[PDB]
Formats: C-alpha cells, structure tokens, sequence
RNA sequence: CGACGUCGCUUUUUGAUCCUUCGAUGUCGGCUCUUCCUAUCAUUGUGAAGCAGAAUUCACCAAGCGUUGGAUUGUUCACCC
RNA sequence: CCAUCUGUGGGAUUAUGACUGAACGCCUCUAAGUCAGAAUCCCGCCCAGGCGGAACGAUACGGCAGCGCCGCGGAGCCUCGGUUGGCCUCGGAUAGCCGGUCCCCCGCCGGGACCGGGGUCCGGUGCGGAGUGCCCUUCGUCCUGGGAAACGGGGCGCGGCCGGAGAGGCGGCCGCCCCCUCGCCCGUCACGCACCGGCCGUUCGUGGGGAACCUGGCGCUAAACCAUUCGUAGACGACCUGCU
C-alpha cells in the first residue's frame, strides 16, 4: 500500500553514525577561510561549561513589539582561564588535502601539559622532550631551527599554533591539559609565521582572541544517556497501552 | 545474393525447338553478376519475369562477360535503377563515376544499400550508360570535369597501431 | 658475456571460450608484433624456468636451485604475431603473466 | 623500466582498453596527468551520464552500495578495473601493477612519458564533433582539488622549461663542437653515413 | 594554409600498398578517394590507386584532363625527376635507413667501436667548450 | 555531398591592420585593437594583396552544416571591422506609464543603476560589460547610449539591461514599462 | 474543448488462464515506520489565455519539502463539520 | 512546543527569455561561438573516519643487561622476481620545429656599463633526422708501434660552495689531498690445446628481499596493560580521571 497519511520522517538521517564521539573534546573539523586582509590573530579557543544564569537587558530591535523594553534571557557561564601557547605545526597542501609538514615544541613546557603524553604519572619517568630540550640550548639545534622555520615559511601555506590550558588554575579535579591547535587567519605566511614565533610560550589571554558582542560558534560533546530505549532516542509514537511483548 | 565486385556477363537464351517451330528466337541480356552461376540464374529470373519462359523450358545459348572497352578512361555513368523500399516499388535514376561499367555498378549497389538501405536482392538495373558533361545531372557527380582541379588533404590521419604502441613522440595530422 | 634468448611473455592457452587445453601453451615474443614474423621462430626451442625449496642438479655442473620446464614453439597464431608452443609438460598456470626464453637452438638459416 | 603514458589528450576507453591488456600481460604501466584525459562526446550528456551512475547507490548504504569515486585517477581507475577481471586472484595481482596518479609526482617528474597514439583525441575523433573534458567533469560532480592540482602542475611546468632551456644549450654546444673538432672525425663521420645514419 | 596541393599534374610518392617505395604521377581525379595514376619511368601500370596510399611532393607537370602515356614520358624528362627527386632529402631518409636495415653483423661491430670513439671524441671538445664558456660568462 | 571548396573574400580598408597567428585574428586601427580566435572553426584564413586588400576565407571539404560557417565568420569579422573603425553604439528608451523610470549611472563607465520600476522599491546595479561606457544621453528625454567596440559585447550588455527590467505574474500586453534596444547603431558615420 | 473515426499507454480496478506451493507462505481493515514512483493539490522558476487588476484555467523543468483535526460504519470506499 | 537557544554558503546548468550569426545576399536563440536562469543537481557547513596516509615525543643500568648508529667480518635458513640504460618543455592539428640577429621594451646596480628569459623580425627543416624506425653504455688476459689525450682519469679521500617538498631517494661543481698519465680507436709479439671431447639452469640487475644466530668503534637507560581511583561514562567491556 502507500502510506495512508503523510507525517515527516522522525530523528535526521544526516547524523547517522550516532555513536559516542571518540573524541573528549570538540574537535574543529573546519576553520574560517584564510585571508591577507587582516593582521593575525588566532581563531579557536578553550572554554569549561560550568552553569547557566539569569540576564536582564533592554532590547534593541528597532520597530518590533517589545522594542526598548527589558528582557531576561539565560545565559551559560563558561569560563577559560587563558591559555598557554607551546608549538607551531605547519601545514602544506598536496592533491590529496593537507599534510603535516612539521612541528617544533617550545624549549619547556609545563607540566600540565607534559601530563598528556601520559597514562601513568605515578608509574612513570615523565620524561618527554628531555633530548629535544637540547635542539633549543646548542647552536647547531638552533641552526636546524633556522631551517625549519624557512621552510616553513616558504613552502607552507597554513600554520598553526599549538595550545593548551593549564588546569592548576582551576577547580576541577582533573590536572591533565586539554591541547589543540589554532590557525592564524591574518597576511602572508611569513607575518603568521614570524608572529607566532615571537608568541611562543606566553599567555595567551581572551578578549584578545574573540571580540566582543560577537557571534561564536560552540563545539562539544554533548550529554549522554546510556544504551536508551527508541521512542526517546528517535522520539516514535507509544503503541497503544494494550498491546503484547511490547508497547 | 552476395556482391564481390560484380562482374558484367552476357547471356544468351531460348526456349527448346519444339517440332510445332523449328527455332525460337534468341534473346540477350546484359547482367551483373559475380559469378556465371549466379549470372545464369538471374537470367532466368528476368526471362520468366518479361516472357513465359523458365530454365525448364529453356537452355543458355552462351555465357560470357564483357571485357571492357578502354579500361583506363575515366567515364561517368547513369543508371537507371528500379527497387523495393518498404511501402511500394520505386523507379529511381542514380549517378557514379569510375572506370569500369561493373565498378559503376558495384558502386551503385554498395551506395543503395548504405543511402537507402535496401538490401541486393530487390534491386534490378535496367539501364547503364556512359554519357556526357551535359547529360550527367547530379551536382555531386557533375563537380568533377575542370581542366584544373585542385584541393588539399584536408585533415590526414593514418595507421599507428602496428608503428608502436608506446612511442615516445606524437603524431603530426598535418602532412 | 651476454644473453642469447629472445624474451617471451607467457600469456594464455589455446581455449575456445570456456574450454582450456593445456597442452598448446600461448606466447607473445617480444620483437614480433604483426604474423608473418614468425616464420624466424617457427621450431625454435623455448624453456621455461624458475626456482624452488629444495635443489636439483644441473648439467655440466654443480648442484642449483633452478628448475625447467623444456619445450618448442609448433606455429604460427592470429593476425597479431601470438604463437603456439608446446612444452614437455602442461605449464604449471602459475606464470600465465610471466617470463619465457625463447632461444636460437634449432637455426633453420 | 615502467611503461609511463601521458594522460593528457587521449580518450577514456581507447586508453583503458590498452593499459588493461598490457597490465594484464605484466608491464607496469603507470598513467599520469590522468586529470586532462579527454571523454568523445558534449559535456552535459556526459554529466548526465555521471549522475546516471551517481544514483546508483542503495537506500543509504556503503555496504550494499556502490563505491562511486570523484577525482579522475579512481574514474579512470574504475574503468580500468571494469575492462580487468576482479574476482579472481589473477585479476587482482593484475589490478595492483597499474598505479595512477593525479597531474605529475616528483619521482617521474623527471622521468620520460611516452603516448599512445592509438587513442589519442585528434588521432581517434573527428574535427567536427565535442569532448568533455574529465578534470572539468569530476570537479563538476565533486572533486576539492581542481586549484590545488592546477597550481601545483603549472609550477612544474617552471621548472621543467628550464631543463629544457638548458638542454637547448647543450644540443647547439654539440652542434658546435663538431662543427669545430669535425677534422679528425671525417673517418668516423663516413662509417656512420656509409651504413646509413647521420642522413 | 596548406602547402601541397593535388593538382592536375601532382607527382606523389606511394607509401602504403604493393607499388610501396615508388613514385609515380597522378594523372587525373576521379573521385575524392581515388585517382587514376602512373609513372612510365618509374614502372608502374596506369591504374587508379586510392588517396590513403599516396603522398605528395614539390613536382608539378604539364598534360591535360588525360593523356597518353608516351606524352606523359616526354613531360616527366622535361623536368628530369628522377635527378631533382634522388636530390631532396626524403630520398636520403629512405635510402640511408634501408643501408641500415641491410647493415649486417660485423659491420655493427665496426660501427658499435667508431660510433663509440666519436662520442668520447665529442665529450672531449664538448668538455673544453664548458671550460671556455664559464671563463667568459657573467 | 562534400562540396570540394567554398569561398568567401573581405576587401580590408586600407587604414586597419590585422595580424594573425593561425585563426587568432588581430585587427587594429583607430580607435583601438580587438583579438578573436576562431577555435573550432576549422578553416582557412589567408591575407593577400599589397596594402593587404583581401582576406580569404577557404573551407575544404566542408558538408552543408559545415559551408554554412564560412559566411558566418565573414560577417563576424566584418562587424570586428565596422567596430575597429568605427566603433558600435547603441541607444536605449525606457517605456513608462505612471512611474518614469530613474536610471542613473551609479560609477561613470558601467554599473547602472536602475530605481522607481512600476512603483518597485528595488534597485537594480547592472553591470555594463567590460570595455564598455554607458552614458544616459541628454538630447533625448529618456535615451541610454552604449558603446563599445564588439559588438557581441555592447549588444549582449543591451539585451541584458532590457531584460533585467521586466515584469512578473502581469500582463505584458498591456504593462509595458521598461527599457529596450531601440536604434542600432556605429559611432562616426560616413 | 471535441462528436462521428482511430492509434497507444498503465496494471492504482474487474475479468480470463492454471504455471509455482494441499507432507500449509497465517488470508480484511486499522494502528506504528521506512522508502519509492509522478501522470503535480501547495511551494521554487517559467510560457500561454476570450489576462486590465484580483482571482482561475492550460502547459513546461521538478518528487527537495508538505498533503490535516473529528461525527457514522469493521470498514477499504463513502459522506459531512 | 509544558520552559529556553540554535538551525548557514557557492558552482555547473534545465525549463524559459535573450546576444551575435548563417544555413537560404532577407530573416533566425543555434547550426558553429556567447548571456541571464531555479524549492532541481553537484559541492561547502554539520555526522563517522579506509587490510588509507602525515608530523613529533619516549624509545628498557640484572653499567654485574636489553638495545640502537657506523665499517666490515662469519656461516646457516628460507622467499623468487627479472637477465643494460634513456635525466623529463609546453603543447598544435585547416600547422609546427629550430637558428641567429636589425629591432621591442620588461625583473636581476635593471635604468650607467656585463645578464638570459618575454615579443617582433628574417632565415634551414618538415611525411618530423634538433626523428623513440631515436640516443647513450656496450663486449676473453697480455708485450710494442701510429691517432684523441694531458683543461685528462680514478679515489664509499677530505672538505667546501651550495641545492633538492605533490611521496628530500638524489645533483653539479669546486678549494684542496692523494694516486696513474695507463685505461679510448688502429696495428705488432703473445699467453693457461682458457677446460668443458658437438651439444640444456647461466650470462647481470645482487652487496636483492625477511626471519634467527658468533666480530670492532660510538651512543640509549623506556613505556603499555592490569590492579586502584574517578563518573564529565557506563548492560559487561570501552571513555574521562587521581595516585611523594
């Protein structure tokens, strides 16, 4: 037969590998468009959801019906205490996408940070880069520097910075750095490039990064609610409360 | 039937001398044929389509094709040719251009069969002559008598399968 | 010194579409690219060789690790300059895709 | 070595056919700048012909599905594959000494490409009729990487003519040197000539 | 555009076909394939070969819409052919490469070691003359 | 069929000049040069004469579809002439019952701007074809005035601000307002 | 629009037939769910009209997205607010 | 939806309307050659991430061990494929290739002087000889003579100047230092009847690929899982976590 009403399909097909995200943290797939037209600045940045609040304000929209008066909208509080900045990784592009040029570390870099390179701080040496630390110290380490970072600004075309958090500021229990890259929109590759060189190891705060009054986009692995049951993951009508094995 | 390159025979027939008659008379016919079988047997095919005579009643008197006059003198021909298409009979008046009468022909019935579809076995001359600059009359044939021609090899292309391959240059379609 | 064999590509057996016999093996000798260049190779004694685990022993020496399977080419095949050859054993279908010698023993010049 | 053909200008099949059999026989055949390989016929039926293949997937599936492909190396590939046999171990160990690739990579960058006349476009088709060409049609039916492979190739392109200017060069110096030391040579410049070279 | 034309009087070479390696002389067109040709000196029957066997060259003659061939012969020594012919280039081509495919065995054992001193000979001079250029260069 | 040859002949001006590499042709004169390069046309383009007084177009072999080009590219090349020379111009009246169309010049060689259409509030910026100078004329009430020197171009920019100006679910017999190609024309005249 | 004529298509009707299962395919309708087709009711873009506007009718590309809440019968079907 | 927020950008064109323009001296949206064009179509944004790839870190004190980097030495296993190389311009087809200037100006002291590439000239070729029917390498050990040679040849010689990115292999030259001036073509003594008595798998890629074992120099001193904790996750696994 056909379908004796019509009503439309329930749930999205157009996310339909629905499966736990094997990622922990929002992985930007995506980036804005690159562009001279502007001196650099970074584009991604690191924020903890902690709750949400009330707000009073005064509308603004000139000529609707609640016009200049006040409104109460909800907020949610994330805060990012600001992040340190520990790496520059290079991108070129090949007829097959990217590919990851190379990376260069800073000379030291936290603890925290070092914390994600691990599983078991209490099992182990916590030793990473204690020989890469050297290619910092010797001459001809910073020789091979200078290499680097000429090709980086030749045949690259899009760089980004490494970055983390650093978790001793902050009330959770964890006190592993979360880490990511940023790309850097901004002229050519040698101004991101050298600029970023000279933002290595330092804070990086937040009204820097974003604007104000702007217009973000949040990305974050949602709740989860256990193997669950398929009249509440794809919302599916309750057959009558009459029928056998199941209703 | 089957064309090769036909072949212009000449036959030769007439019925068997009954006592009524001492002799019929005896008639000839000019046939394309690729080979004097098939050249006898059409012979009886037109026979027994014009006058009340079959093979049965009848004995081929002589058999022999035509050896052609002046074969390297480029002549054009009109034949008037009559077939089948189909929906009805139609009588029909084509053109060629070659050296021999039976290339003329063969040309004829490899143009009908391609231009016309009309397969070799409902096809049957009448007339073949050559004729002159003012009696030929289609326009494809008649651009062909200037006492000066000339015309370049357009766009000229030829064999390089069994020239390799995999050569390391590549073909020039000019000459 | 130097090589003395033509080189053959083993490709194929006399098969008609879905019936294969193996004994009329296909080659395709590099060099001839068009029938009547055959009329060279035609009786010329072909062999195919290979390896394998255990030894052998081979003639006018010591014991090595190659094998053969001898044989000759019978005639000509198709318009392209493939040719018939039979070997004193069906080709072991392993090699339809590789290497032949196709060498100068019988010298019919 | 390997048998290396130029993509540029020839046409789909009339070169499928023959990298197929000569896979299948044993040479390694390698197809490069397989982006300006040429397809006889206007673009739109051509496109049509590629939807046509395009819907051809399942309900939503990859498994029950089709594998389509975009970029014209895997379109090419997949012809390939259709004129080999893939469903025995013949045909894959056949199906895996054909390698394809996009414009040119560096390691026969500096290599010879030879062609294969048999299928190429002026060669196989007449003047008056239409082509479409197969980098515009996969970048029509989805293909990121149209600008990424032009540019990459026409960087090539200079560097490449330099060699070329350089081997310019080289060939008048050998035109000169002879010239100029072509009073000791004469005997070997006649033993050339006298078997039938040189002329 | 182009360069050759077909004329009443064009002189072709033969390429393809068993009159292979010849020239001969068109005579007449009778159609666009085919036209009917000879060369009485270069022995050839007269008889109407087609286009995609022929190949055309710099000679052009004198005779009509046709002709005869004893005509045809007192045209052809006018122009002398067989030496104007035997002096292009083409016909060098042709004739050194077939001393070539005649050139037996021990003759390429003469030629595999004279080629071979000529090319060191070659890179010697060749070598001196990158010397000189880099002494001279900017 | 394939007619053995057709022909066709251009007697140039002697104050032009054109060049030609293959059927790239050039031509250049007063007020200025113009390429065309005739790709899939597949003929011959010869130039003879002292002061070069003809060109020749020459199509070998060519079927009845295909002898139909050679007269084609002679007048395509003809109006190259009648531009090189002369210069094409066109000119514009814009129809209006009860709302006179405002067409003004937004920047001065194209970009139009075009406002108060049947009583729309929408503007409309249409962009004048490259090599191109529109200028609304002023001896005529109501007159735009295109000109250029291909004629492809100062005609298809013509056609496309005529038809960029036209109504929606109304009758066109009796609603008419908008522009239109009124008078054909050249720059300087003999 | 279309009579007197005539050529097809579709298998969303009803027939005609007995080829497959009688050591078994669970055979009406409704409820829930996916998806498909197009000969398109609505929407995007279009031509036409006995089209001034407003509505409405014919036709084209087109299935991406919609096609309901209830009284009465088991109802498919129907009918009505 | 019983409260709250958020839900997007391009390309190619189809219907259709047109530009130029023949076919057919006119006419023409079409036959060559163009334009505008949309809930369609394709991609972007968003979901997963391939017997698919990338970059980078750390890479085992029983120093009384397990290992890595170099230069070889030493066997034994087993896998089995060939049997000189080619180092490279775009591209055009009703056209090209190649030379040199008289000439045009353009970036690297261009413009103030050396420097090619870019144009425009004119010349030789074209069934392409500056041609893949092509080119280079190319053939048992030994005394002495002629010709090139001495701006040479060789050195896992030092080093340098430097380079190479779509998957860095590899490249030249040069400061030197050392060693021969012989090795290449044409001739002159010869030398192990080379050894096979007519006869097959020997004639090089080879120092090839991978596992497992006994030599000298220089360097490494790790992590993973469990157990345990956590609950931002959980059917059990898996995940996020803490642990001198």
């Amino acid at each position: 037969s056909h379908r004796k009403f019509s009503a439309p399909r329930h749930g999205s097909l157009g996310f339909l590998p629905r499966k736990r995200s094997s990622r922990h943290r929002g992985k930007v797939k995506s980036f804005p468009k690159d562009d001279p037209s502007k001196p650099v600045h970074l584009t991604a940045f690191l924020g903890y959801k902690a709750g949400m609040t009330h707000i009073v304000r005064e509308v603004d929209r000139p000529g609707s019906k609640v016009n200049k008066k006040e409104v109460v909208e909800a907020v949610t509080i994330v805060e990012t205490p600001p992040m340190v900045v520990v790496g520059i990784v290079g991108y070129v592009e090949t007829p097959r996408g990217l590919r990851t040029f190379k990376t260069v570390f800073a000379e030291h870099i936290s603890d925290e940070c070092k914390r994600r390179f691990y599983k078991n701080w209490h099992k182990s040496k916590k030793k990473a880069f204690t020989k890469y630390c050297k290619k910092w110290q010797d001459d001809a380490g910073k020789r091979q520097l200078d290499k680097d970072f000429s090709s980086m600004k030749k045949y690259c075309q899009v760089i980004r910075v490494l970055a983390h958090t650093q978790m001793r500021l902050l009330p959770l229990r964890q006190k592993k750095a979360h880490l990511m890259e940023i790309q850097v929109n901004g002229g050519t590759v040698a101004e991101k490039l050298d600029w970023a060189r000279e933002r290595l190891e330092q804070q990086v705060p937040v009204s820097q990064v974003f604007g104000q009054d702007e217009m973000i986009d949040v990305i974050g692995v949602t709740k989860g609610k256990g193997y669950k049951g398929v009249t509440s993951r794809w919302h599916t009508k309750k057959l009558p409360r009459k029928t056998h094995r199941g209703l | 039937k089957a064309s090769g390159t036909l072949r212009e025979y000449k036959v030769v027939g007439r019925c068997l001398p009954t006592p009524k008659c001492h002799t019929p008379p005896l008639y000839r016919m000019r046939i394309f044929a690729p080979n004097h079988v098939v050249a006898k047997s059409r012979f009886w095919y037109f026979v027994s389509q014009l006058k009340k005579m079959k093979k049965s009643s009848g004995e081929i008197v002589y058999c022999g094709q035509v050896f052609e006059k002046s074969p390297l003198r480029v002549k054009n021909f009109g034949i008037w040719l009559r077939y089948d298409s189909r929906s009805g009979t139609h009588n029909m008046y084509r053109e060629y251009r070659d050296l021999t009468t039976a290339g003329a022909v063969t040309q004829c019935y490899r143009d009908m069969g391609a231009r016309h579809r009309a397969r070799a076995h409902s096809i049957q001359i009448m007339k073949v002559e050559e004729i002159a600059a003012s009696k030929c009359r289609r326009p494809a044939v008649k651009q062909f008598h200037d006492s000066k021609i000339k015309f370049p090899l357009p766009h000229r292309v030829l064999r390089r399968q069994h020239k390799p391959r995999f050569t390391t240059k590549r073909p020039n379609t000019f000459f | 010194s130097g090589r003395l064999w033509c080189k053959a590509i083993f490709a194929g057996y006399k098969r008609g579409l879905r019936n294969q016999r193996e004994h009329t093996a296909l080659l395709k000798i590099e060099g001839v690219y068009a029938r009547d260049e055959t009329e060279f190779y035609l009786g010329k004694r072909c062999a195919y060789v290979y390896k394998a685990k255990n030894n052998t022993v081979t003639p006018g020496g010591k014991p090595n690790k190659t094998r053969v399977i001898w044989g000759k080419v019978t005639r000509a095949h198709g318009n392209s300059g493939m040719v018939r050859a039979k070997f004193r054993s069906n080709l072991p279908a392993k090699a339809i895709g590789h290497r032949i010698r196709v060498m100068l023993y019988p010298s019919r010049i | 070595q390997v048998l290396v053909l130029d993509g540029r200008g020839h046409l789909l099949g009339r070169l499928a056919a023959i990298v197929a059999k000569q896979v299948l026989l044993g040479r390694k055949v390698v197809v490069v700048r397989c982006e300006g390989i040429n397809i006889s016929g206007n673009f739109y039926r051509n496109k049509l012909k590629y939807l046509a293949f395009l819907r051809k997937r399942m309900n939503t599936n990859p498994s029950r599905g089709p594998y389509h492909f975009r970029a014209p190396s895997r379109i090419f590939w997949r012809t390939v594959r259709g004129m080999l046999p893939h469903k025995t171990k013949r045909g894959q160990a056949a199906l895996d000494r054909l390698k394809v690739f996009d414009g040119i990579p560096p390691p026969y960058d500096k290599k010879k490409r030879m062609v294969v006349p048999a299928a190429l476009k002026v060669v196989r088709l007449k003047p008056t009729r239409k082509f479409a060409y197969l980098g515009r049609l996969a970048h029509e039916v989805g293909w990121k990487y149209q600008a990424v492979t032009a540019t990459l190739e026409e960087k090539r392109k200079e560097k490449a003519k330099i060699h070329y200017r350089k081997k310019k060069q080289l060939m008048r110096l050998r035109k000169q040197a002879e010239k100029n030391v072509e009073k000791k040579i004469s005997k070997f410049t006649d033993v050339l000539k006298t078997h039938g070279l040189l002329v | 555009v182009f360069r050759r034309f077909v004329e009443v009087g064009r002189v072709a070479y033969v390429s393809f076909g068993p009159h292979a390696g010849k020239l001969v002389a068109i005579v007449d067109v009778i159609d666009q394939n085919r036209a009917l040709v000879d060369g009485p000196c270069t022995r050839v029957r007269r008889q109407a070969m087609p286009f995609k066997c022929m190949q055309l060259t710099d000679f052009i003659l004198k005779f009509p819409h046709s002709a005869r061939q004893k005509y045809v012969r007192k045209a052809w020594e006018k122009a002398d052919i067989n030496t104007k012919w035997a002096a292009t280039r083409w016909a060098k081509k042709i004739e050194a490469r077939e001393r070539k495919a005649k050139m037996t065995d021990f003759d390429r054992y003469k030629v595999m070691k004279a080629k071979k001193m000529r090319n060191r000979i070659i890179k010697n001079e060749v070598k001196k003359l990158q010397r000189a250029a880099l002494l001279k260069a900017s | 069929m394939k007619t053995i040859l057709s022909n066709q002949t251009v007697d140039i001006p002697e104050n032009v000049d054109i060049s030609l590499k293959g059927r790239t042709v050039i031509v250049k004169g007063p007020r200025g040069t113009l390429r065309r390069d005739f790709n899939h046309i597949n003929v011959e383009l010869s130039l003879l004469g002292k002061k070069k007084k003809r060109l020749r177009v020459d199509k070998w072999w060519g079927n009845r579809k295909e002898l139909a080009t050679v007269r084609t590219i002679c007048s395509h090349v003809q109006n190259m002439i009648k531009g090189v020379t002369l210069g094409f111009r066109y000119k514009m009246r814009s129809v209006y019952a009860h709302f006179p169309i405002n067409v003004v010049i937004q920047e001065n060689g194209s970009l139009v701007e075009i406002r108060n259409f049947l009583g729309e509030k929408y503007i409309r910026r249409v962009r004048m074809r490259p090599g191109v100078a529109c200028s609304v004329s002023q001896a005529q009430k109501d007159e735009l005035v295109l000109e250029g020197n291909d004629i492809e171009l100062v005609s298809n920019s013509a056609a496309l601000i005529q038809q960029a100006t036209t109504v929606k679910n109304k009758d066109i017999r009796k609603f008419l307002d908008g522009i239109y190609v009124s008078e054909k024309g050249t720059v300087q005249q003999a």
